[PDB]
RNA sequence: CGAUGUCGGCUCGUCGCAUCCUGGGGCUGAAGAAGGUCCCAAGGGUUGGGCUGUUCGCCCAUUAAAGCGGCACGCGAGCUGGGUUCAGAACGUCGUGAGACAGUUCGGUCUCUAUCCGCCACGGGCGCAGGAGGCUUGAGGGGGGCUCUUCCUAGUACGAGAGGACCGGAAGGGACGCACCUCUGGUUUCCCAGCUGUCCCUCCAGGGGCAUAAGCUGGGUAGCCAUGUGCGGAAGGGAUAACCGCUGAAAGCAUCUAAGCGGGAAGCCCGCCCCAAGAUGAGGCCUCCCACGGCAGCCGGUAAGGACCCGGGAAGACCACCCGGUGGAUGGGCCGGGGGUGUAAGCGCCGCGAGGCGUUGAGCCGACCGGUCCCAAUCGUCCGAGGUCU
RNA sequence: GAAUGCCGGCAUGAGUAACGAUAAAGAGGGUGAGAAUCCCUCUCGCCGUAAGCCCAAGGGUUCCUACGCAAUGGUCGUCAG
RNA sequence: CGUGAGGGAAAGGUGAAAAGAACCCCGGGAGGGGAGUGAAAUAGAGCCUGAAACCGUGGGCUUACAAGCAGUCACGGCCCC
C-alpha cells in the first residue's frame, strides 16, 4: 500500500530521482520556463520553490545550502541578484504548471510547461 | 520471551549455571515464558558437588527476561540477561540465595520465598 | 474540525509541568509510586538516561542502571502520575540523541564518554539561586 | 506406503 | 510451470465477445474562448496560445 | 437500542486509578433526527440521523425537500439507527454516561488487493530448502478429479479492508459533552477523519 | 501403454464418525475423588521436540486431548526431491564370463506465458415501463462455535483414614479470530548526523558525485506492522438426541405411550457479526422534475439529475468508491505547531597542532496536526422524463 | 474427410508474452511533411588491465562524401554497418 | 543448407494492339479521385479466369431468468417474393 506516503518515484532509484530533479531545477533557473512530462512537472513545483525561497533569504547559509543542489556559482548569482527579488512580496507560489494539448508521438506521453512566476 | 531452546542464567545457589528450556508449563501449548511462569529445563552448565548437575530435567520460573515487561501504569521493564530460579513442584525455591534483581510480577504470582531472598525487586 | 487540538485537548487534563528538564546523558533518580500489597510505597530508581522519545503528552524516557551485577532498563511515561519527583543527580554530555551505544560498554568507558555537561551543571547552580 | 514407480523420472526432449 | 495451452479454437463469436470492450471512446474536447477552436479542456490552447484568458504560449 | 454517528479522531492514553487506559476519542455529536421510521408507515423502528453540517451550495434539489420537511439544516451524512427513538429532536453524546459498554461500526482500513499471508494468515512456503518462487503462495487449492473443482468460499488472495467491521462491548471512559466527545477504550475501525456508529451494546 | 508422474514431507483444506478431548446420559464389583463399559453427540479443538527419507513406530517434555479414516494410499500445469526406475562407482553375494541381486553404499537435468469449467477479487452492459437523489426491509447466504487452572461455597457432603465433591459463585490463562497503532517493539531508498577512499567545484573553508539497485555507520516521523493494545467464542429464547419422568389404557395389576403433558446436550433453530432485491418473486420509505415541439414508435431540444474534464484521497492494478473544483482550503508552495537529528555556516576566544569553547538545543528538516488563495482545480461540453394496456 | 499424410493459404491463442543485461537520464537550441529516438550545447550517469588504444586471424567495401527512408533496425527515424 | 562429400527450392499468363493512363486535384511519399486509352480497366501493370478457408462494411430477422454434439419435428411472430 501507499497510505499518506508523499512523493513519486518517477521509475529511478534514490540518486537517479534526486539528479532528475536537480538538473531540472537548473533548467528552469536558467530558461525561466521549461516543458515536461505533466508528472515531473508537478513535483518540479516543490523543489525548485524551496530553493528560491532560499535566496530570499539572502544569507551566505542559504547560498551554500542552494549550491547543494544547483552546483553553479552562476546560476546561483542569477538566483540571488535577479530572480529571488521579484518574489520579495510574494508568499510562496513561485512556479506555475500548466499542461499542452498534444501528446508526445513516440510514446504518447502528457506535457507540461513548468515556469517561474511574474 | 522464553521458548524451548532459550538458554537462561541461573540466579541461585543450586550449582547450575546455565539452563536451557525445553517446555513453557502454560496450558496445552503456551509460546513462550515471561517473568513468573515455570519452563522445565535441561542444565546444561552446572558447578561440581552442587545440588543439581548437568543433564538435569529440572523446573525453574523466569525472574528475569531481555524482552522487556509492560505493565499496567504504562511503564516497562528490561533486564541484560534471561535468569531463572531453579524450583521444586511446590514452588519453592530449592537453593538457598538468589541472586541479582527480579521482576516485582512475581510477587503478584506467589514466589514470596524468592522475592524476599531477592537483594532487589523492580 | 481540529482533530489534533480534540486529542490535545482530551490529553491536557492530565499533563504535568512540574518535572525538571533532563537530556539523554543526565544521571537522574526517578521517585516511583509503587504497590506491593497492601500498600504503596515510593521506590526511586536512579541511572542514565539513554533515551527520550517525543510525542507530546506521550512521550517517555529510558533509564539505565546496573543494579547487583545486572543491567536494568526501566521505561517511564514522562507524565505519570505514579512518579512523584524528579531529581537531576548529575549532567551529562552526550553527543547523540539515543545511547544505547552504552550497553556494550564499561563503567570506565561509559565515564570516559560521558563527560560532565560543565555548561548544564553550571546552569543548574547558576539557578537554585532564588529570592 | 512405498511402492515401486510406474514412470520414469522424465528425460529433456 | 507445465506450458499451458488453450484446450480449443476460439470460435468467431467468442473471440468477438471478448472484444465487447474495446471500443475507443472519443476525445474529449470544448471550444477556446479566443478561437472558438476544439481543443481539451484544462490545457492551452494550441491554436492561438490563450489560457485562463491570457496569452501563454506562441503557437 | 441507541446509537449516534461520529468520525474518529485519533488515539491516546489516559491515566486513571494508576492505570494507563488506551483510548480512541470519537466527536459524535450532535445528530438531529431527519426522520423517523415506523411500523405503520415503514414497517420497522429507527431513526434517520444527519450528521456534520453541509454547504447548502452541494445540496441538490431532491435532497433539499427531505431535509427541509424535517426542518433540518442541510447535513453531510445520513444514516439510521435500529429500534431507537429519542424523545428529543437532537441525539447528542450525552446518551452515554462513563462505564457503559458500547458497540462500534467503521470502515476498515482497505489493503487493496491482498496476498493469501497477509488476508487469511496463510504461512505461505519456506524461504529456503530448493523453495521455488513459491514463498508467497498459498499451496495446494484442491483434490484431484474427485470432486475436480474448487469450494465456494475458497480463501484466496484478493481485496482486503474498506469494508464494514462492528468491534463490540467497548468501555466508555469518558464523555465530554460541550465538545461532543466520546473517549472509547481500545480500537475501532478505520482511519482518522473515517465516518463511526456507535451503539449501546447487545452484549450481556 | 499416439503417457492416468509414482513414496514421504510442505502448503491448503474438506468430508465421514466406528468420538481422542470437551457437552449430555444409563449400568457399575459407582462411598467420595478417580476409573471401567455402553449410549447420544461431528460444534470446536486435537502441542513442541530427539531418531529415521520414512508413512508408521519408539522416546523426551507437556496437555482437556495429544482420535482413526475418505477425498487418484486428497493435493508435483502448487513447492520440495530425502525414498524410489536410467547412464558413474564400490561392498557383500551369485555367475567361467558379459553381467546380476524385495541386499547395501556415494553421486545423479522436476518444463517463464491458463483457452474453457471451477475458485478469489473488480468492473462494463441491460433489466427491475415515468425519469431522478438519498435512506432502507432481509428472502437467502457466509462468518463464528475450543478449553484449562485457581479461589469461594467447604476441608463441608462422603470416608476409619488417606483423600475429597455435586449445585451455585468469583478471578486469572493457552491457542485461535477481527480490528487497531495510544504504549512496547520493528521498518522507515535520502529526515538528520558522523566516517573512509577518490574525483571535482574554488586555493582555504564549505560543499557535490561515486563506492548498491542507501558507500559505510549511528539514529529516525507518518505509514505499513507484531512481539504490542482493545474486543470476540456468549448470554438468552425455542425445538430435540440418548436418557429420566407425570398422567394412562389395551391387559381390574403393571407400563414414559397406545389419547395427552413434562424434563433433557459444546449438537439443531433463532439470537451475534458480515454479504445480500439479477429475491427477473427484480421489495419498501422520504424527497425532487414533470403535463415539451414534429410527423406502448421515431426525431428535436430540455427538466430533476448524471456523465465527461480537472485537483485529489489511509480508496485503488485498470475500473470502481470517496472528497473537492475559485460561491474553493483539493493538491503544491508558504507560515505555525508536532516530530527527527543533536548545538549548522560564519565569526570570536583558547592551543604549535589534531582540536576545544562560546554564539546555540543551534542548523537542517518527508509523510503528521492546522493556517494562508501565493501556484494550480481556467473556460466548458455532452447525455438526460413527456410516463403502454386491462 | 481423416494416413501426428504432402504442398500452400489463412485462422486460434491476442492486442496477450515479449521488445535481449537495472551503466540513467534531464533540458535548451537546430533540421524536417513528420522528432523521446538525427545534429549542436549545457547538466547528469557508466567503463577506465576497459566498455580506451595497437597487431594477427577471420570478414570482404562494411571505409569517405552526396542524395534518400519501401524494406532491413525488435519502437521511432529526418539516422544507420 | 552443409567444414566437406553432398542436399536442393520456390517462381509462367495485362491487351487484338502499350494505346502502360498527358494534364489537374488531396498526399512528404505510397495511395487514391477526376481526365484520357480500350470492345472490356473489380483487363491498371500487387494486371486472364479469380473457387474456399479467412477479414470487413451495409441491410433483414433474432438474442441480456437461460442448460448445450447446436440439429430435427410442430406451431406462432416479424421480414421478403
Ligand atoms: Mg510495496
Ligand atoms: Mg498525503
Ligand atoms: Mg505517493
Ligand atoms: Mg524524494
Ligand atoms: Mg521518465
Ligand atoms: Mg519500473
Ligand atoms: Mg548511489
Ligand atoms: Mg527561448
Ligand atoms: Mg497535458
Ligand atoms: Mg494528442
Ligand atoms: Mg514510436
Ligand atoms: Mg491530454
Ligand atoms: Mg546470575
Ligand atoms: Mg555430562
Ligand atoms: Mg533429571
Ligand atoms: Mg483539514
Ligand atoms: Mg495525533
Ligand atoms: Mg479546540
Ligand atoms: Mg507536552
Ligand atoms: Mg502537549
Ligand atoms: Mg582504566
Ligand atoms: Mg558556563
Ligand atoms: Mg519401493
Ligand atoms: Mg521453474
Ligand atoms: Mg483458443
Ligand atoms: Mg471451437
Ligand atoms: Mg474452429
Ligand atoms: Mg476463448
Ligand atoms: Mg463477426
Ligand atoms: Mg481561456
Ligand atoms: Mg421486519
Ligand atoms: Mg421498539
Ligand atoms: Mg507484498
Ligand atoms: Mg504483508
Ligand atoms: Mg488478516
Ligand atoms: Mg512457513
Ligand atoms: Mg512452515
Ligand atoms: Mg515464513
Ligand atoms: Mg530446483
Ligand atoms: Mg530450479
Ligand atoms: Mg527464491
Ligand atoms: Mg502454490
Ligand atoms: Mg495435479
Ligand atoms: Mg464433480
Ligand atoms: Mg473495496
Ligand atoms: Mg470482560
Ligand atoms: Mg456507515
Ligand atoms: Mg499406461
Ligand atoms: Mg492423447
Ligand atoms: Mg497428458
Ligand atoms: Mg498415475
Ligand atoms: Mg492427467
Ligand atoms: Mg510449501
Ligand atoms: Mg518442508
Ligand atoms: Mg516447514
Ligand atoms: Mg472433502
Ligand atoms: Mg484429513
Ligand atoms: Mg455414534
Ligand atoms: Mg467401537
Ligand atoms: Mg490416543
Ligand atoms: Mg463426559
Ligand atoms: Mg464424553
Ligand atoms: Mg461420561
Ligand atoms: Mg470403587
Ligand atoms: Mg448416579
Ligand atoms: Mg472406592
Ligand atoms: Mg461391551
Ligand atoms: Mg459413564
Ligand atoms: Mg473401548
Ligand atoms: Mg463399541
Ligand atoms: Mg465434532
Ligand atoms: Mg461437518
Ligand atoms: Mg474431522
Ligand atoms: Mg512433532
Ligand atoms: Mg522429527
Ligand atoms: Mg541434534
Ligand atoms: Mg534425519
Ligand atoms: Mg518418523
Ligand atoms: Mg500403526
Ligand atoms: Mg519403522
Ligand atoms: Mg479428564
Ligand atoms: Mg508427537
Ligand atoms: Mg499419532
Ligand atoms: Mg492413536
Ligand atoms: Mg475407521
Ligand atoms: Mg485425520
Ligand atoms: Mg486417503
Ligand atoms: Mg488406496
Ligand atoms: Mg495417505
Ligand atoms: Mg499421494
Ligand atoms: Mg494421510
Ligand atoms: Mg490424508
Ligand atoms: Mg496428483
Ligand atoms: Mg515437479
Ligand atoms: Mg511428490
Ligand atoms: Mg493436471
Ligand atoms: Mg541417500
Ligand atoms: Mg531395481
Ligand atoms: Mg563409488
Ligand atoms: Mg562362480
Ligand atoms: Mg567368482
Ligand atoms: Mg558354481
Ligand atoms: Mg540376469
Ligand atoms: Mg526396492
Ligand atoms: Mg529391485
Ligand atoms: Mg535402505
Ligand atoms: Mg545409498
Ligand atoms: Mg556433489
Ligand atoms: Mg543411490
Ligand atoms: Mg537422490
Ligand atoms: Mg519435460
Ligand atoms: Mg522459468
Ligand atoms: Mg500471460
Ligand atoms: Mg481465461
Ligand atoms: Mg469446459
Ligand atoms: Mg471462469
Ligand atoms: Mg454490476
Ligand atoms: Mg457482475
Ligand atoms: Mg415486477
Ligand atoms: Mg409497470
Ligand atoms: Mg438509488
Ligand atoms: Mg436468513
Ligand atoms: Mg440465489
Ligand atoms: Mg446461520
Ligand atoms: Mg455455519
Ligand atoms: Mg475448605
Ligand atoms: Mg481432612
Ligand atoms: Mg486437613
Ligand atoms: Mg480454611
Ligand atoms: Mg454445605
Ligand atoms: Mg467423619
Ligand atoms: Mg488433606
Ligand atoms: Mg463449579
Ligand atoms: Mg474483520
Ligand atoms: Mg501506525
Ligand atoms: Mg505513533
Ligand atoms: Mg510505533
Ligand atoms: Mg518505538
Ligand atoms: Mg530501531
Ligand atoms: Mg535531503
Ligand atoms: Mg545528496
Ligand atoms: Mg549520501
Ligand atoms: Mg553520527
Ligand atoms: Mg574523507
Ligand atoms: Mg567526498
Ligand atoms: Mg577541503
Ligand atoms: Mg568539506
Ligand atoms: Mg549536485
Ligand atoms: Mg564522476
Ligand atoms: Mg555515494
Ligand atoms: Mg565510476
Ligand atoms: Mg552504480
Ligand atoms: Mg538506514
Ligand atoms: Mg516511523
Ligand atoms: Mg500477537
Ligand atoms: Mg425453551
Ligand atoms: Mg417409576
Ligand atoms: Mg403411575
Ligand atoms: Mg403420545
Ligand atoms: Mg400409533
Ligand atoms: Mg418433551
Ligand atoms: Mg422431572
Ligand atoms: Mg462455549
Ligand atoms: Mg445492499
Ligand atoms: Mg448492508
Ligand atoms: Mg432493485
Ligand atoms: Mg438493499
Ligand atoms: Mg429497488
Ligand atoms: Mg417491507
Ligand atoms: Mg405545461
Ligand atoms: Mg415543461
Ligand atoms: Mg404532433
Ligand atoms: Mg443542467
Ligand atoms: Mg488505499
Ligand atoms: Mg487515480
Ligand atoms: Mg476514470
Ligand atoms: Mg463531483
Ligand atoms: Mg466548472
Ligand atoms: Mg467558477
Ligand atoms: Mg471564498
Ligand atoms: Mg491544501
Ligand atoms: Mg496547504
Ligand atoms: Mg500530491
Ligand atoms: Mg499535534
Ligand atoms: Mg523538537
Ligand atoms: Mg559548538
Ligand atoms: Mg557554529
Ligand atoms: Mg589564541
Ligand atoms: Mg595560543
Ligand atoms: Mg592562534
Ligand atoms: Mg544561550
Ligand atoms: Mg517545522
Ligand atoms: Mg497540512
Ligand atoms: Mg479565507
Ligand atoms: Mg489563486
Ligand atoms: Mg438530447
Ligand atoms: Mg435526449
Ligand atoms: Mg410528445
Ligand atoms: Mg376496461
Ligand atoms: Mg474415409
Ligand atoms: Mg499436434
Ligand atoms: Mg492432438
Ligand atoms: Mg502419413
Ligand atoms: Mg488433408
Ligand atoms: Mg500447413
Ligand atoms: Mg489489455
Ligand atoms: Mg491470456
Ligand atoms: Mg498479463
Ligand atoms: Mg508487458
Ligand atoms: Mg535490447
Ligand atoms: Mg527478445
Ligand atoms: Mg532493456
Ligand atoms: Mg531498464
Ligand atoms: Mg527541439
Ligand atoms: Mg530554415
Ligand atoms: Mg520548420
Ligand atoms: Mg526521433
Ligand atoms: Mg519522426
Ligand atoms: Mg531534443
Ligand atoms: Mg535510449
Ligand atoms: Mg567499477
Ligand atoms: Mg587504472
Ligand atoms: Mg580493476
Ligand atoms: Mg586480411
Ligand atoms: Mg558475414
Ligand atoms: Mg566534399
Ligand atoms: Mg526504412
Ligand atoms: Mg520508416
Ligand atoms: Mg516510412
Ligand atoms: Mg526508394
Ligand atoms: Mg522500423
Ligand atoms: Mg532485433
Ligand atoms: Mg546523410
Ligand atoms: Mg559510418
Ligand atoms: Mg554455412
Ligand atoms: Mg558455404
Ligand atoms: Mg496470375
Ligand atoms: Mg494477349
Ligand atoms: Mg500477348
Ligand atoms: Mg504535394
Ligand atoms: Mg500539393
Ligand atoms: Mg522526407
Ligand atoms: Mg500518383
Ligand atoms: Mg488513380
Ligand atoms: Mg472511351
Ligand atoms: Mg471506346
Ligand atoms: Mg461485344
Ligand atoms: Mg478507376
Ligand atoms: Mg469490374
Ligand atoms: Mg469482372
Ligand atoms: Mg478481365
Ligand atoms: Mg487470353
Ligand atoms: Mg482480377
Ligand atoms: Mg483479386
Ligand atoms: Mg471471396
Ligand atoms: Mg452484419
Ligand atoms: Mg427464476
Ligand atoms: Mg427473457
Ligand atoms: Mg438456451
Ligand atoms: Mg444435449
Ligand atoms: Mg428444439
Ligand atoms: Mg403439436
Ligand atoms: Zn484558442
Amino acid at each position: 500500500m501507499r497510505h499518506l506516503k508523499s512523493g513519486r518515484k518517477l521509475n529511478r532509484h534514490s540518486s537517479h530521482r534526486l539528479a532528475l530533479y536537480r538538473n531540472q531545477a537548473k533548467s528552469l533557473l536558467t530558461h525561466g520556463r521549461i516543458t515536461t512530462t505533466v508528472p515531473k512537472a508537478k513535483e518540479l513545483r516543490g523543489f525548485v520553490d524551496h530553493l528560491i525561497h532560499l535566496a530570499k533569504r539572502g544569507d551566505l547559509h542559504a547560498r551554500r545550502l542552494v549550491l547543494r543542489d544547483l552546483q553553479d556559482v552562476k546560476l546561483v548569482r542569477k538566483l540571488f541578484d535577479e530572480i529571488a527579488p521579484r518574489y520579495r512580496d510574494r508568499q510562496g507560489g513561485y512556479t506555475r504548471v500548466l499542461k499542452l494539448a498534444e501528446r508526445r508521438r513516440g510514446d504518447g506521453a502528457p506535457l507540461a510547461l513548468v515556469e517561474l512566476v511574474e | 520471551m522464553i521458548q524451548p531452546q532459550t538458554y537462561l542464567e541461573v540466579a541461585d545457589n543450586t550449582g547450575a549455571r546455565k539452563i536451557m528450556c525445553i517446555r513453557v508449563l502454560k496450558g496445552s501449548n503456551a509460546k513462550y515464558a515471561t517473568v513468573g511462569d515455570v519452563i522445565v529445563a535441561s542444565v546444561k552448565e552446572a558447578i561440581p558437588r552442587g545440588a543439581v548437575k548437568e543433564g538435569d530435567v529440572v523446573k525453574a520460573v523466569v525472574v528475569r527476561t531481555k524482552k522487556e515487561i509492560k505493565r499496567p501504569d504504562g511503564s516497562a521493564i528490561r533486564f541484560d540477561d534471561n535468569a531463572a530460579v531453579i524450583i521444586n513442584n511446590q514452588l519453592e525455591p530449592r537453593g538457598t540465595r538468589v541472586f541479582g534483581p527480579v521482576a516485582r510480577e512475581l510477587r503478584e504470582k506467589g514466589f514470596m520465598k524468592i522475592v524476599s531472598l531477592a537483594p532487589e525487586v523492580l | 474540525m481540529n482533530r489534533g487540538a480534540l486529542i490535545k485537548l482530551v490529553e491536557s487534563r492530565y499533563v504535568r509541568t512540574d518535572l525538571p528538564e533532563f537530556r539523554p546523558g543526565d544521571t537522574v533518580r526517578v521517585s516511583y509510586k509503587v504497590k506491593e500489597g497492601n500498600r504503596t510505597r515510593i521506590q526511586d530508581f536512579e541511572g542514565i538516561v539513554i533515551r527520550i522519545r517525543r510525542n507530546g503528552f506521550n512521550t517517555t524516557f529510558t533509564v539505565r542502571k546496573v543494579s547487583y551485577g545486572v543491567g536494568v532498563e526501566r521505561i517511564f511515561p514522562l507524565h505519570s502520575p505514579l512518579i512523584q519527583k524528579i531529581d537531576i543527580v548529575q549532567r551529562g554530555r552526550a553527543r547523540r540523541a539515543k545511547l544505547y551505544f552504552i550497553r556494550n560498554l564499561s563503567d570506565r568507558e561509559i565515564r570516559r564518554k560521558l563527560r560532565a555537561d560543565r555548561k548544564r551543571i553550571d546552569q543548574d547552580r547558576a539557578a537554585e539561586r532564588a529570592a | 506406503v512405498d511402492k515401486p514407480p510406474y514412470l520414469p523420472r522424465p528425460r529433456p526432449p | 510451470a507445465k506450458h499451458p495451452v488453450p484446450k480449443k479454437k476460439t470460435s468467431k463469436a467468442r473471440r468477438d465477445a471478448r472484444r465487447s470492450h474495446h471500443a475507443l471512446t472519443p476525445p474529449t474536447l470544448v471550444p477556446c474562448p479566443e478561437c472558438k477552436a476544439m481543443k481539451p479542456p484544462h490545457t492551452v490552447c494550441p491554436e492561438c496560445g490563450y489560457y485562463a484568458g491570457r496569452k501563454v504560449l506562441e503557437v | 437500542m441507541k446509537g449516534i454517528l461520529g468520525v474518529k479522531v485519533g488515539m491516546t492514553r489516559i491515566f486513571r486509578d494508576d492505570r494507563a487506559v488506551p483510548v480512541t476519542v470519537i466527536l459524535a455529536g450532535p445528530c438531529p433526527v431527519v426522520q423517523r421510521r415506523t411500523p405503520e408507515k415503514d414497517g420497522y423502528t429507527a431513526v434517520q440521523l444527519g450528521f456534520l453540517p453541509q454547504n447548502p451550495k452541494r445540496v441538490n434539489r431532491p435532497l433539499k425537500g427531505h431535509f427541509a420537511k424535517a426542518g433540518v439544516e442541510p447535513v453531510r451524512i445520513l444514516r439510521e439507527i435500529r429500534d431507537f427513538n429519542p424523545e428529543g429532536d437532537t441525539v447528542t453524546v450525552e446518551i452515554f454516561k462513563p462505564g457503559e459498554r458500547v458497540d462500534v461500526t467503521g470502515t476498515s482500513k482497505g489493503r487493496g488487493f491482498a496476498g493469501v499471508m497477509k488476508r487469511w494468515n496463510f504461512a505461505g512456503g519456506p524461504d529456503s530448502h530448493g523453495a521455488h518462487k513459491i514463498h508467497r503462495h498459498p499451496g495446494s487449492i484442491g483434490n484431484r478429479k474427485t470432486p475436480g473443482r474448487v469450494y465456494k468460499g475458497k480463501k484466496m488472495a484478493g481485496h482486503y479492508g474498506a469494508e464494514r467491521v462492528t468491534v463490540m462491548n467497548l468501555e466508555v471512559v469518558d464523555v465530554i459533552p460541550e465538545e461532543n466527545l466520546l473517549l472509547v477504550k481500545g480500537a475501532v475501525p478505520g482511519p482518522n477523519g473515517g465516518l463511526v456508529i456507535v451503539r449501546e451494546t447487545k452484549k450481556a
